[PDB]
């Protein structure tokens, strides 16, 4: 489940089933590509290092779900939020509740910093060739790569990663094109056309 | 229609005090007054005062207006119409003309003109006022004599001598032989000691068929004497029968 | 006492007897009540008459009273031998207390005589190891109560150590007395015999013991 | 400070036995509780079980008959075992200290309470992949620089089995401008990632920029010097 | 001095004779519960009319105290005047005469029949 | 003259002991409606009267009193008629497929069963939640009573809250009140007074502990029919009341199932909150002073230097071993093993007791009647005064060593003897003859 809040406002996150008794909900925050950290233990008790902007619903209410309130929303809070339900009527939950990702809005567009690399001189002696097209610092992570042999597109041999953010608005996408040492010296130039939201950036490369 | 019992005989020196009790039984203690009347051998019978246990009202004679205190306890119920109680009297500043017998008496009626009138009396507690200390008695056995040679009778007893103060009670066989007992009063000697006598008239045919034991009790000295009277006489008029 | 009554009065058996009980106006008898009592010396009294004419509970109708404006009287019809005792009168009201009299010794005449029973006792063996010697001379069953006792030291008058009690009434409507002689242990072994004389209405009785036997 | 580090094989054949180790630095393994957490890709984390001294150790009811934990007090580290592994056991296993709690709602005396746990100091985490394939050593190829006052420079790691792959520049002396990219799973079954650094155009002068590549499943350490 | 209902229960019969109108004023007083208070208050007027009937047949219908022409037999505990009304309570008195209660009741009603019958002879002078 | 005459007297203070039909009184408290019918009851006099019978000594007897035997049946007849127009649950003796309550020794069962609807055809698969003590298995469960007696559910508009009942006597009768501060219920009474009605006693029916009663005067009072007989209960009365707090921390739900035309059975729905059991609290400081105050009065009957021990019930039934009573509508059965855990020789919070609850309670001292206590909604919490103690003595053959006391009392008359010890019934006989020199006319 995804919930978005405009920056500077207040955020709400629901996790776990409905309360059947007195609870002690434990909240966690998982940064993309990192390890989960402890945010709020015992429903609404924050340890050292967590600001008072985070507050959870008290485990004294019978019939409501575990609510995580985040006042003053910032772009740094954009991560996953899981909960650990400790209920007096339910057995011990050894599986965390299905998380909820916080989306920080007001990020309209970012320009991808594409970079194209020709195959190395050491790889050509191994009877192999592969083009690399690196794309980073782009938001939102939605791109489609289309390689070009001179002015004609290349069908098979295209290996492309899926976008993934790195603790920022910066996403990551890498496209690969497998060719032969005879294929590289054949055509005059190869292009990596990567389309962003509405734009299309293209970089070329020529042999020597 | 009850019974009033008083305390034992006590000896008090002049100037001291004495507390005479008067326990009741057989009637409602609160329904009748408690009168106290003394009698000395120089002033005649003299009423002192009464007290109502129900309310607490007292009325002392002018002769005892400033040296006699009367107190009564609370009623202890036994039945719906009878109970048990107790009444005390505290006379101070004892003199030599205060030696006599004191009585407590139950009232007559509850309402009318004679409500406080003494009707049912006790047994009396003798009070002696003197500076002499208490002296224990000396019981001596009396040899039997011949009262009738043709009748087959005799007479034996015990002799109490030189005791102080009065009085002494004499029983026989722990109160078993009370028939024929003739206890005579004591004598006032020139030193201040009393001495009475006791004698019981019994037939001569009883020798090893009855045990003669006179019980002389003197409470002021805290001593009890049990003497065995010998059934063998020495009179020449009685030996004709044995 | 401020209430004066007759010290003594007589009366034959089967008859009546009247006792006076008067005094000043402050005690008798206007606006005053009279009560009588049978008070044997040494025993507990018995209420006879209360509130002038009325008798006490349990009292035989042989008694009767009467109060004038200056004196009260008590009539004991059909006299009994046990009625020979002392009688006191009281004056009281509804508020004041009691004021007793001086004593009335009633002597019931016409009764039968009674010769005294005298028994003399020598000093016991336990008394001779003290050492002392005391003769016990007891008198009982004699009427009326008026006897004199004289002692002799081997047919010789004794004028040292003589003592005798007063006549006391018994329970069988008779009188009793007692006498003792104080002797030294030297005179008990020096005299052949000792006697106890008892005089009563001229007829004198006497008992004698013998230390020599 | 408390620094926890996990280290294991990273590749276990099906129906075998996994053996992990949490090297503890900062506190003793006896004066604290310890818990292990695994998390498959795109799923929610799953608790495996806690371990403590004095025999205080409980297991996941779903993984009870397979997991066996232990604490090495003489070496100050946490251990983990898992016999009979399958494809569903491929996850990222973490190591974290555990602090206990006591939530009271009733009258205490009637045991009307329950003990809850929470992990506060996690670890960097290790990656464990379950497959019946062999480990392949990667092949490193240097990428030459090519271009406005700025220039780009990078390396390449091609054809290798599970990343777990660590890439550093100048042995950790270059932390500004590095943008390592995730790997791509080709149709052959081999990952391949890249890593570029934005350096100024004045990079000449034999600065000797070299990328350090490490692959734990194959114990492969290759250094390739990049030159224009 | 109105001591109250039964206030003179422990006083002398002479003093308790002064409160005879106090115990007489409170002698009548004007579902599961509907049965109790109704059956009880019916027994109240039955107990009342039983004593009032006896009071009526004795020539005492309207009087609280009444004198009769029955000689007091000495076998009924021969106490005296100043010994009853001045030194005894009504509770204490009824215990002694408890044996001869129904004995006296047979004489008061028979004496009333003969008194009224002689009155008919006296009134029949015309 | 000298010959006295019989004179009849009317209105004499003469009474004899007797028995009659006593009626009620119950103030004028505005209101509604309860079991003990305060309805058709006569209001209480706003200014009650009490005449102290001066000089009067009367012999009372609390153990042979008739007011106790009469009030004992009036309360039973009161509870009987109150249940007559209420629902009968004979269709509830159906096989109950039960299971444990939803939590993590269960003391609760989530039972499902078939039930008759308003129509006489289709059934109804509705669930309930009965306690552990009101249901018994069979080889699935069944209501505990079904093999013994039929059941009748109490109407939920009647209240189980005891309000004071004043017992009165009709005209011609009177009730005597012994007002001395130290009186063991038997023997002559020094200070006596008369009243038309007794004080307002509340028909509390408890066990072991006596609640909301009257307090003794000066020292705590001990009363027993025969102290030398261990087969007779010993009633105790406190001078200072001990504070006791009971609660049922279970926010229950009332499911209103419809059974047939008109009748409606009230079931127990899902519980809101935690699964917490009921209990009662007693301050340790006060109970330590009260138990030490009673044992000081016990040594006045078993030697000055003796040892007194307290223990819980031994052999007994359920409603006697546990402090059984009503608190807010439910019937608690509390373990008193924590209150009688003492041993006294010749010379800091509260104390909690594990209480259990029953909905199907059986009629005391009768063969075939049991009622269903309807479920109460909300966290029950009552405050009461424990003012008495029903105690028994174990007849040990080695006597005059150390005596042990154990509680009990499964008879209501002891709960009525506790407040009728100072009352007895007499009848007024105003016809009294007396002699005086007074004769009538010719
Ligand atoms: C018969 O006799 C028996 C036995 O005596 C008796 O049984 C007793 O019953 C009562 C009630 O039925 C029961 O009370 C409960 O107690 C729970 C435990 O409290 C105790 O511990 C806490 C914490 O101690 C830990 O932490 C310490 C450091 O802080 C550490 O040093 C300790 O070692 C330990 O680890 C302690 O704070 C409590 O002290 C309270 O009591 C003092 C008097 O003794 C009092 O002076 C204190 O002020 C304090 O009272 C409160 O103080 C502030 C407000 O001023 C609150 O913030 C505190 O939380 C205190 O409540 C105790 O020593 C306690 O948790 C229970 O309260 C929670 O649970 C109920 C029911 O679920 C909820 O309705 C409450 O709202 C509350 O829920 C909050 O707390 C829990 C736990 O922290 C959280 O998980 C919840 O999410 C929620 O917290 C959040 O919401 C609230 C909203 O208000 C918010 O304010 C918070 O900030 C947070 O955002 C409950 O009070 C008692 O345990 C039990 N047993 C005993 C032995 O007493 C029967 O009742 C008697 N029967 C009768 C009829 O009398
Ligand atoms: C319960 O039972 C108790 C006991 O059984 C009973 O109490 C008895 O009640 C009866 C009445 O029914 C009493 O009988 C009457 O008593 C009257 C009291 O006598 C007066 O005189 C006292 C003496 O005063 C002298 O001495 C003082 C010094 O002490 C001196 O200064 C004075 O000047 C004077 O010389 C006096 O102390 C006493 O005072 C009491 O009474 C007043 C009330 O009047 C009270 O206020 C005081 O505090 C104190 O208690 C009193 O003044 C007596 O007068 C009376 O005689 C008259 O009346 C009868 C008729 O009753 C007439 O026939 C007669 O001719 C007189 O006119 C009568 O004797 C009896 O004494 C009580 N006590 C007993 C028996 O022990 C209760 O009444 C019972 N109650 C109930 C409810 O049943
Ligand atoms: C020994 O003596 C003590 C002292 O009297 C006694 O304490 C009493 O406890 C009982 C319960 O155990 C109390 O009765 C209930 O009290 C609660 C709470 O009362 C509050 O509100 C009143 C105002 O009404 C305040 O004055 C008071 O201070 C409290 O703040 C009430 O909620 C209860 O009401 C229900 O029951 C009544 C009678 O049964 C009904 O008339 C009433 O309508 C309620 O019934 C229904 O209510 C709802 C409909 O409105 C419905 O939803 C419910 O389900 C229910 O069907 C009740 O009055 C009592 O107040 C306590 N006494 C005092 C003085 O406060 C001990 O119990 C006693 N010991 C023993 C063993 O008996
Ligand atoms: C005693 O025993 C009885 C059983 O006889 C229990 O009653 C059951 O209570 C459970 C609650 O846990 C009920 O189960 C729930 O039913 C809800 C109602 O479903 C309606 O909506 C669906 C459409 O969604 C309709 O098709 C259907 O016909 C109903 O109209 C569901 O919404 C619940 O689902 C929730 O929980 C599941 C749990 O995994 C989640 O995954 C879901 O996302 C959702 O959040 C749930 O299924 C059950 O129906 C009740 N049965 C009866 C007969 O009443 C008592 O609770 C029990 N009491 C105690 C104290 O133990
Ligand atoms: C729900 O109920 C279960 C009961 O199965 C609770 O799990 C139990 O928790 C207790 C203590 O939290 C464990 O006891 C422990 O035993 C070890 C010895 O093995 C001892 O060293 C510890 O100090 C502790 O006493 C118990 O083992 C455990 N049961 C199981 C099967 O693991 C659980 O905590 C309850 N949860 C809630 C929310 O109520
Ligand atoms: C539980 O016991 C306590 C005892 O502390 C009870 O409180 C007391 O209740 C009585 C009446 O039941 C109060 O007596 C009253 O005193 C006033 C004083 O003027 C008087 O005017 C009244 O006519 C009445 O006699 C007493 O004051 C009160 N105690 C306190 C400290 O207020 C309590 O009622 C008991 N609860 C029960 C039985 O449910
Ligand atoms: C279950 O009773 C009945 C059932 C059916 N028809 C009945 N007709 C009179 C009944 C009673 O009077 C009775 O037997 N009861 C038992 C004791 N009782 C209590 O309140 C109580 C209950 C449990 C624990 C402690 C006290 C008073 C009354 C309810 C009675
Ligand atoms: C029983 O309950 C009453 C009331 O619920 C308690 O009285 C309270 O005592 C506290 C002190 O701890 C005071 O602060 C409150 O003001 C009191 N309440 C009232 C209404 O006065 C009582 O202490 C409890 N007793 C026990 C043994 O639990
Ligand atoms: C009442 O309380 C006593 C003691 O609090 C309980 O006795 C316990 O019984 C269990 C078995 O059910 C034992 O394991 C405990 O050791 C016992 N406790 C003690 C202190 O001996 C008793 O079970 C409770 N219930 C009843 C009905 O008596
Ligand atoms: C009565 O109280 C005593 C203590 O006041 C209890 O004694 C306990 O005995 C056990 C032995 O089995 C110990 O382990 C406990 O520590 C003792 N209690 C305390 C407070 O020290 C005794 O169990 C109690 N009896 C009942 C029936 O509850
Ligand atoms: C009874 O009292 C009367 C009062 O008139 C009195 O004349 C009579 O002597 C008394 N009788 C007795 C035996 O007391
Ligand atoms: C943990 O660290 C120690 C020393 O730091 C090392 O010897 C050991 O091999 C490490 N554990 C693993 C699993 O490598
Ligand atoms: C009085 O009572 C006695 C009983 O002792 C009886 O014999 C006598 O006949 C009674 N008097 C009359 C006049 O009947
Ligand atoms: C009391 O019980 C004992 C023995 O159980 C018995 O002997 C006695 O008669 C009973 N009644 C008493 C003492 O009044």
């Amino acid at each position: 489940t995804f919930v978005s809040v405009a920056p500077g406002q207040t955020a709400r996150i629901t996790c776990g089933e409905e309360s059947l008794g007195s609870r002690s909900v434990i909240w966690y925050q998982q940064r993309p590509g990192q390890a989960p950290s402890l945010i709020i233990y015992n429903n609404n008790d924050r340890p050292s290092g967590i600001p008072d902007r985070f507050s959870g619903s008290p485990g004294s209410t019978f019939g409501t779900t575990a609510t995580l309130t985040i006042t003053s929303v910032e772009a740094g809070d954009e991560a996953d939020y899981y909960c650990h339900i400790w209920d007096s009527r339910r057995p011990t939950n050894w599986v965390f509740g299905e998380g909820t990702t916080l989306i920080v809005l007001s990020q309209p567009k970012a320009a991808p910093s594409v970079t194209l690399f020709p195959p190395s001189s050491e790889e050509l002696q191994a009877n192999k060739a592969t083009l690399v097209c690196l794309i980073s610092d782009f938001y939102p992570g939605a791109v489609t790569v289309a390689w070009k042999a001179d002015s004609s597109p290349v069908k098979a041999g295209v290996e492309t990663t899926t976008p993934s953010k790195q603790s920022n608005n910066k996403y990551a996408a890498s496209s690969y094109l497998s060719l032969t040492p005879e294929q590289w010296k054949s055509h005059k130039s190869y292009s990596c056309q990567v389309t962003h939201e509405g734009s299309t950036v293209e970089k070329t490369v020529a042999p020597t | 229609q009850g019974q009033l019992v008083q305390s034992g005989a006590e000896l008090k020196k002049p100037g001291a005090s004495v507390k005479i009790s008067c326990k009741t039984s057989g009637y409602r203690f609160n329904f009748y007054h408690i009168n106290w009347i003394r009698q000395t051998a120089g002033r005649g019978p003299e009423w002192m005062g009464w007290i109502s246990p129900y309310s607490g009202d007292k009325n002392l004679a002018p002769a005892f207006q400033d040296r006699v205190i009367m107190t009564t306890d609370t009623e202890v119920p036994v039945t719906s119409f009878t109970s048990t109680g107790a009444a005390y009297m505290e006379i101070r500043n004892l003199k030599f003309d205060d030696t006599g017998t004191y009585f407590c008496a139950k009232g007559l009626l509850r309402d009318g003109s004679s409500t406080w009138l003494p009707y049912l009396w006790g047994q009396g507690t003798l009070l002696t006022v003197s500076s002499a200390s208490t002296k224990g008695p000396s019981v001596f056995p009396l040899a039997p004599s011949s009262k009738s040679t043709s009748g087959g009778t005799a007479a034996l007893g015990c002799l109490v001598k030189d005791y102080f103060p009065e009085p002494v009670t004499v029983s026989w066989n722990s109160g078993a032989l009370t028939s024929g007992v003739h206890t005579f009063p004591a004598v006032l000697q020139s030193s201040g000691l009393y001495s009475l006598s006791s004698v019981v008239t019994v037939p001569s045919s009883s020798l090893g068929t009855q045990t003669y034991i006179c019980n002389v009790n003197h409470k002021p000295s805290n001593t009890k004497v049990d003497k065995r009277v010998e059934p063998k006489s020495c009179d020449k008029g009685l030996e004709v029968l044995f | 006492s401020v209430l004066t009554q007759s010290a003594s009065v007589s009366g034959s058996l089967g008859q009546s007897v009247t006792i006076s009980c008067t005094g000043p106006n402050s005690v008798c008898c206007s606006h005053k009540s009279i009560s009588w009592y049978q008070w044997p010396p040494g025993r507990a009294p018995t209420l006879i008459i209360y509130e002038d004419n009325e008798r006490a509970p349990g009292i035989s109708p042989r008694f009767s009273g009467y109060k004038s404006y200056w004196s009260a009287y008590l009539t004991i019809s059909d006299l009994r031998p046990e009625d020979e005792t002392t009688y006191y009168c009281c004056s009281y009201t509804h508020n004041s207390g009691c004021v007793f009299g001086t004593g009335t010794k009633v002597s019931v005449l016409g009764q039968s005589k009674a010769n005294p029973s005298v028994t003399l006792f020598p000093p016991s063996s336990e008394e001779l190891q003290a050492n002392k010697a005391t003769l016990v001379c007891l008198i009982s069953d004699f009427y009326p109560g008026a006897v004199t006792v004289a002692w002799k030291a081997d047919s010789s008058p004794v004028k040292a150590g003589v003592e005798t009690t007063t006549p006391s009434k018994q329970s069988n409507n008779k009188y009793a007395a007692s006498s003792y002689l104080s002797l030294t242990p030297e005179q008990w072994k020096s005299h052949r015999s000792y006697s106890c004389q008892v005089t009563h209405e001229g007829s004198t009785v006497e008992k004698t013991v013998a230390p020599t036997e | 400070q408390v620094h926890l580090q996990e280290s294991g094989p990273g590749l276990v054949k099906p129906s075998e036995t996994l053996s992990l180790t949490c090297n503890v630095s900062g506190t003793l393994v006896r004066d604290n509780y310890w818990s292990w957490i695994r998390q498959p890709l795109g799923k929610q984390p799953e608790w495996i079980g806690y371990v403590h001294d004095s025999g205080d150790t409980n297991y996941n009811p779903s993984l009870k008959s397979r997991v066996h934990l232990s604490l090495d007090k003489s070496k100050n580290l946490v251990s983990l075992r898992l016999t009979g592994v399958t494809a569903a056991d491929s996850a990222i296993y973490y190591c974290a200290t555990t602090k206990h709690g006591r939530r009271i709602y009733g009258v205490v005396a009637f045991k009307e309470w329950f003990t809850y746990f929470y992990m506060d100091v996690w670890g960097k985490g290790t990656s464990v992949t379950v497959s019946s394939a062999s480990t392949k050593g990667p092949s490193v190829f240097p990428l030459a620089p090519s271009s406005g006052g700025t220039a780009a420079l990078g390396c390449l790691v091609k054809d290798y089995f599970p990343e777990p792959v660590t890439v550093s520049w100048n042995s950790g002396a270059l932390t500004s401008g590095v943008h390592t990219f995730p790997a791509v799973l080709q149709s052959s079954g081999l990952y391949s990632l890249s890593s570029v650094v934005t350096v100024p155009s004045s990079s000449l002068g034999t600065q000797t920029y070299i990328c350090n590549v490490n692959h734990k499943p194959s114990n492969t350490k290759v250094d390739k010097r990049v030159e224009p | 001095v109105f001591l109250g209902f039964l206030g003179a229960a422990g006083s002398t019969m002479g003093a308790a004779s002064m409160t005879l109108t106090v115990q007489a004023r409170n002698l009548l007083s004007g579902t599961v519960w509907g049965i109790k208070q109704l059956q009880a208050r019916v027994l109240a007027v039955e107990r009342y009319l039983r004593d009032q009937q006896l009071l009526g047949i004795w020539g005492c219908s309207g009087k609280l105290i009444c004198c009769t022409n029955v000689p007091w037999n000495s076998s009924w505990s021969n106490r005296n005047l100043s010994e009853i009304w001045d030194n005894m309570t009504w509770l204490q008195w009824d215990k002694e005469i408890s044996n001869y209660t129904q004995i006296i009741y047979g004489l008061l009603e028979e004496s009333q029949n003969q008194q009224e019958k002689n009155e008919q002879d006296l009134l029949a002078l015309d | 003259a000298e010959n006295l005459w019989v004179t009849v007297y009317y209105g004499v203070p003469v009474w004899k002991d007797a028995e009659t039909t006593l009626f009620c009184a119950s103030d004028a408290k505005a209101y509604k409606h309860n079991v003990w019918a305060t309805h058709a009851c006569v209001p209480t006099d706003p200014n009650p009267q009490e005449i102290h019978l001066e000089n009067v000594t009367e012999e009372f007897n609390m153990w042979k009193n008739n007011m106790v035997e009469q009030m004992h049946t009036d309360i039973i007849s009161l509870w009987d008629q109150s249940l007559k127009p209420c629902v009968k649950l004979t269709p509830l003796c159906v096989t109950l497929q039960c299971t444990n309550v939803t939590n993590n020794r269960g003391e609760l069962k989530n039972c499902s069963f078939n039930m008759t609807t308003e129509l006489r055809d289709k059934k109804q698969k509705v669930y309930s939640l009965f306690y552990r003590l009101d249901v018994v298995q069979i080889n699935e469960y069944r209501l505990i009573n079904c093999n013994t007696s039929a059941i009748t559910q109490a109407c939920p508009k009647v209240s189980f809250e005891p309000i004071p009942i004043h017992y009165c006597a009709p005209a011609g009768f009177a009730i005597l009140k012994c007002k001395d501060k130290k009186f063991n219920g038997t023997g002559p009474c020094p200070s006596v007074s008369t009243v038309q009605c007794t004080h307002g006693i509340k028909p509390v029916v408890s066990t072991q502990l006596l609640l909301n009663g009257s307090l003794a005067e000066e020292e705590v009072m001990i009363r027993s029919e025969n102290i030398t007989n261990n087969a007779k209960n010993i009633l105790v009365q406190f001078n200072t009341p001990v504070q006791i707090n009971c609660t049922r921390p279970n926010n229950n739900t009332r499911k209103s199932i419809r059974i047939g035309p008109g009748q409606a059975f009230y079931a127990t729905g899902d519980i809101i909150g935690d699964i917490r059991q009921a209990h009662c609290n007693v301050s340790k400081a006060t109970w330590n002073e009260t138990l030490g105050k009673v044992v000081k009065q016990l040594r006045k009957h078993f030697g000055n230097n003796t040892i007194i021990r307290f223990a819980n019930s031994s052999g007994g039934d359920l409603e006697v071993t546990t402090h059984s009573f009503n608190c807010g509508g439910e019937f608690f059965y509390c373990n008193t093993s924590g209150l009688f855990n003492s041993t006294w020789i010749s010379n800091n919070d509260s104390i909690t007791l594990p209480c259990r609850i029953k909905q199907i309670i059986n009629m005391w001292q009768r063969i075939g009647q049991a009622m269903y206590a309807p479920p109460i909604q909300g966290v029950i919490r009552c405050v009461s005064n424990i003012t008495g103690l029903i105690l028994t003595r174990d007849g040990g053959s080695t006597n005059s060593t150390t005596e042990t006391f154990r509680p009990g009392g499964g008879d209501m008359r002891d709960n009525w003897r506790s407040e009728l010890y100072k009352y007895k019934v007499v009848k007024i006989e105003p016809l009294g003859v007396a002699p005086t020199r007074c004769k009538r006319r010719v």
